[PDB]
């Protein structure tokens, strides 16, 4: 077969959408991950990045 | 026994958190538990044994 089983669309932004989950940790800025607080300077790469 | 030198939180180790070492002093001479002393904390089902 194609391996094109699957296709997409692009559209307009017809709503919002409450995808913004607050961190309240950091927030490990290339990566997005939420770490503690308590793990920055820790030492180690607790991030990605 | 927080900022202690020794992790007395056992997943966590918070009380060893931002804690210098100038300030640290040796707790003990070794770290080394006996070989398989983990083996005596897991629990057990009598059944399946």
């Amino acid at each position: 077969c194609n391996f094109s089983d699957k296709e997409v669309e692009d559209c307009v932004t017809n709503r919002p959408c409450r995808s913004q989950v607050r961190c309240e940790g950091f927030v490990c800025a290339q990566t997005g991950r939420c770490v503690n607080r308590r793990l920055l300077c820790n030492g180690d790469n607790d991030c990605g990045d | 026994l927080v900022c202690n030198g020794d992790s007395d939180c056992d997943e966590d180790s918070a009380d060893e958190d931002r804690c210098e070492d100038s300030e640290r002093r040796p707790s003990c001479d070794i770290d080394k538990p006996p070989p398989n002393i983990e083996l005596t904390g897991n629990g057990y089902n009598e059944l399946t044994g």
